[PDB]
RNA sequence: GCUCGCCGGAAGACCAAGGGUUCCUGUCCAACGUUAAUCGGGGCAGGGUGAGUCGACCCCUAAGGCGAGGCCGAAAGGCGUAGUCGAUGGGAAACAGGUUAAUAUUCCUGUACUUGGUGUUACUGCGAAGGGGGGACGGAGAAGGCUAUGUUGGCCGGGCG
């Protein structure tokens, strides 16, 4: 960070976010100030709270993106799944450069058309054709701006631009909610044991999601090397580090894209009893919504996981370097094994997840206090910190 | 240690034998797994058996 | 096809446990240097987001 | 069988693709065991110190290789590899 | 990969022996290979040999060896009794199918068998280093009954070029 390097990159990212939070306050008709800040007291429905952590308290106070970036992921989850079933779209993906860059701004032309969709369906439903027309152009110049914006911080800016992007949208929602828990904390209104007790349990939850990282799993590999030159004498054992979750970043955001995709759709019409049926069904105060909500993480981790290692590119380099699992034939069964393995970790990993997003809401459920802790976001903030800790970390090495 | 040792009973020192192979059992079982980070301890318990049994002869012995 | 996914998860549980194995038990050490990294790092975050709301809400 | 002898029985798990393949479809482990361990010992061993109970056991014992460090010749040491077959109803415990 | 040619009572499949990792996979090409080598029975690294029924061990002896005492001999030693060793011989029991890059009558699937130990139940005179039977034995010849095996026909799949 000391590097102008980096630090031209970050103070990018910051400024990108601060017009993200700039945007954030933009109301949706031409001034409707007030009225809406009076609708976003919530007369109705306190859990569209979460829908103001993605998008930087849009439904927290009056902006143009509504949802924030969440189209956009509920798009390249869409095209993801037309990439596998339509070959046409699978040989595009297996282009190369272009080809692949063509399907993102497939991605990016099929979310914008979806923000559009979606402030279709906000401004039919929910709010009332001047306000829906106000709502659907200032939806979309936001989703526009933002979807921008995160793709430039993946460029100039730091990491993953998208990632980034809900990240500190998230992150940026807290401090109103801790401040006057720290005001009613010089006078006692909420007892101390309670707050102190959930204190302790986010920073040992984040505590064993590290420690569950420290100790690796790490398949021990082999390396037979003496050079030609008579002078390097080598016989190396060399770790390879499995991580229980494989960049957990993305897959987070996806499944909490894909829970809120029903809950945009089915809960903002409300006039329909079936989308009323679902919506309330994937409310998070029962074990319904937490099964399909199970089934979503464990699908939507498996497959990015999936995508993203090659185990038989990995296997081949591993065998290009002279390398060897010691007992096991290098090439395909290599893959084979190394493959198998990492997936029965993954698994776990998504399992231990899906847990520190269950738990919550039955402690939550069994005790007197009744969203930033119920599971979703305190786990997308573990994964903020161990994200920039290790990117932090790898040009840490660099530098 | 060694004095310590000296000041338990035979009795004891059995089963203070027993847990020291038990420790070097789990030990070289991890060793060979790749599971062990630390090497030396092997050869920490591996003496301190010896020790164990020095003393046991001895107090058998006199 | 209800009684193969069972026998199915019942295997992946197997898999489950035998990746248990390999898992590396409590170290008090280890703990404090997680415990102070990420006490440290949301430290961090929390003192920019309060420098900057706390004057921004004041104002 | 006295548990201090059992205790320097079992030397160390073994992993290879045949053991992989033999842990799966068999419910099989293999170990590598004293020079002088007998199939007697090894279930005893493994029924005591795992806590599973053992089916049968089938021992061989491997020759050592050739091997040159620096032109010095040395000739690697005999070892007893063992097959231990579990049943069915165990499942498998490493410790 | 497609043609062509050779062996086929062997230039084929499998054992004992003698060797001892040459077996299998990866990788390497200096040396080794009567040339080149990207290949190897070469270098380097990792694997691989699973038995109550196969063999050895074991019980029993042949030739022959050793041999308490013993006889004989300058000394060393030589011979030999009781004994005890010694297979190339006698002595209990497993087959078909599946499977690995590499083992399988050894693993697995199925269906068996043997000899001991212990327990129940019924019946009952048991007991050796001794006694008797058996084990237990040549050459040639013949032809009667068979199977291994093969050919035709029937059947079944496929083919009308
Ligand atoms: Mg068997
Ligand atoms: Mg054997
Ligand atoms: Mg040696
Ligand atoms: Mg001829
Ligand atoms: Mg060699
Ligand atoms: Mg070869
Ligand atoms: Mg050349
Ligand atoms: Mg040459
Ligand atoms: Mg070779
Ligand atoms: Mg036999
Ligand atoms: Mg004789
Ligand atoms: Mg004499
Ligand atoms: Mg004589
Ligand atoms: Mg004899
Ligand atoms: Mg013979
Ligand atoms: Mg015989
Ligand atoms: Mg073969
Ligand atoms: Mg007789
Ligand atoms: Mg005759
Ligand atoms: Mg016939």
């Amino acid at each position: 960070g000391g590097l102008g390097e980096l630090k031209r990159r970050l103070l990018f990212v910051i400024g990108a976010l601060i017009v993200f939070r700039i945007g954030s306050f933009i109301p949706i008709p031409g001034i409707d100030a007030a009225v809406l800040a009076k609708l976003l007291e919530q007369q109705r429905g306190t859990i569209i709270e979460m829908f103001n952590m993605f998008s930087g308290g849009a439904l927290s106070r009056a902006s143009i993106f509504a949802l924030g970036i969440m189209p956009y992921i509920s798009a390249s989850i869409i095209i993801q799944l037309l990439t596998v079933v339509h070959p046409t779209l699978a040989e595009i993906k297996k282009e190369g450069e272009s080809g692949r860059r063509k399907i993102s701004q497939y991605t990016r032309y099929g979310t914008l058309v979806l923000a559009i969709f979606q402030s279709i369906g906000i401004a039919t439903g929910l709010p009332n054709f001047a306000f829906y027309f106000t709502a659907v152009v200032s939806l979309v110049t936001g989703t526009m701006f933002l979807m921008w914006l995160g793709e430039q911080i993946t460029e100039r800016g730091i990491g993953n631009g998208i990632s980034i992007i809900i990240f500190a949208g998230i992150v940026a929602g807290l401090p109103p909610a801790i401040a006057h828990t720290i005001e009613q904390a010089r006078q006692g209104d909420l007892h101390f044991l309670v707050l102190l007790l959930v204190a302790v349990l986010v920073f040992a939850v984040t505590f064993f999601v590290v420690f569950v990282e420290r100790g690796q799993r790490r398949i021990v590999v082999n390396y037979a090397k003496r050079q030609q030159g008579r002078r390097v004498y080598a016989a190396q054992s060399t770790h390879l580090p499995l991580k229980v979750n494989m960049a957990g970043v993305i897959p987070a955001i996806f499944a909490s894209s894909i829970i809120l995709f029903p809950a945009t759709i089915a809960s903002w019409f409300g006039g329909w009893n079936w989308l009323t049926t679902i919506s309330l069904y994937l409310q998070p105060g029962q074990p319904l919504y937490v099964l399909l909500y199970a089934s979503a993480i464990i699908f939507f981790c498996f497959f990015y996981t999936a995508l993203v290692f090659n185990p038989r590119e990995t296997a081949d380099n591993l065998k290009k370097s002279g390398a060897f699992v010691p007992g096991i034939r290098p090439g395909e069964q290599t893959a084979k094994y190394i493959d198998k393995v990492m997936t029965r970790l993954t698994l776990v990993g998504a399992l231990y997840i899906t847990f520190i997003c269950l738990i919550p809401e039955f402690m939550r459920d069994a005790m007197k206090v009744p969203f930033y802790f119920g599971g979703t976001s305190l786990l997308i903030v573990v994964v903020v910190i161990m994200d920039f800790m290790a990117q932090v970390q790898t040009l840490m090495m660099s530098s | 240690k060694a004095k310590e040792l000296r000041e338990k009973s035979v009795e004891e020192l059995n089963t203070e034998l027993l847990n020291l192979l038990r420790e070097q059992f789990n030990l070289r079982m991890q060793a060979a797994s790749g599971q062990l980070q630390q090497s030396h301890l092997l050869k920490q318990v591996r003496r301190d058996v010896a020790r164990v049994k020095t003393l046991l002869n001895e107090k058998a012995g006199a | 096809l209800l009684t193969t996914k069972g026998k199915a998860t019942v295997a992946f549980a197997r898999e489950a446990r035998t990746e248990v194995r390999k898992v590396i038990w409590p170290t008090r050490q280890e703990t404090l240097h997680t415990t102070l990294i990420v006490a440290a790092v949301t430290a961090v975050m929390s003192l920019i987001l309060w420098g900057l709301d706390g004057i921004l809400v004041r104002l | 069988i006295r548990e201090e002898r059992l205790l320097k029985v079992l030397r160390a798990p073994h992993v290879s693709e045949k053991a992989s393949t033999a842990m799966e479809k068999s419910n099989t482990i293999v170990l590598k065991v004293a020079k002088d361990a007998t199939k007697a010992e090894i279930k005893a061993a493994v029924q005591k110190l795992f806590e599973v109970e053992v089916e049968v056991v089938n021992t061989l014992v491997v020759k050592g290789k050739v091997k040159r460090h620096g032109q010095r010749i040395g000739r690697r040491s005999d070892w007893k590899k063992a097959y231990v077959t579990l049943k069915e109803g165990q499942n498998l415990d490493f410790v």
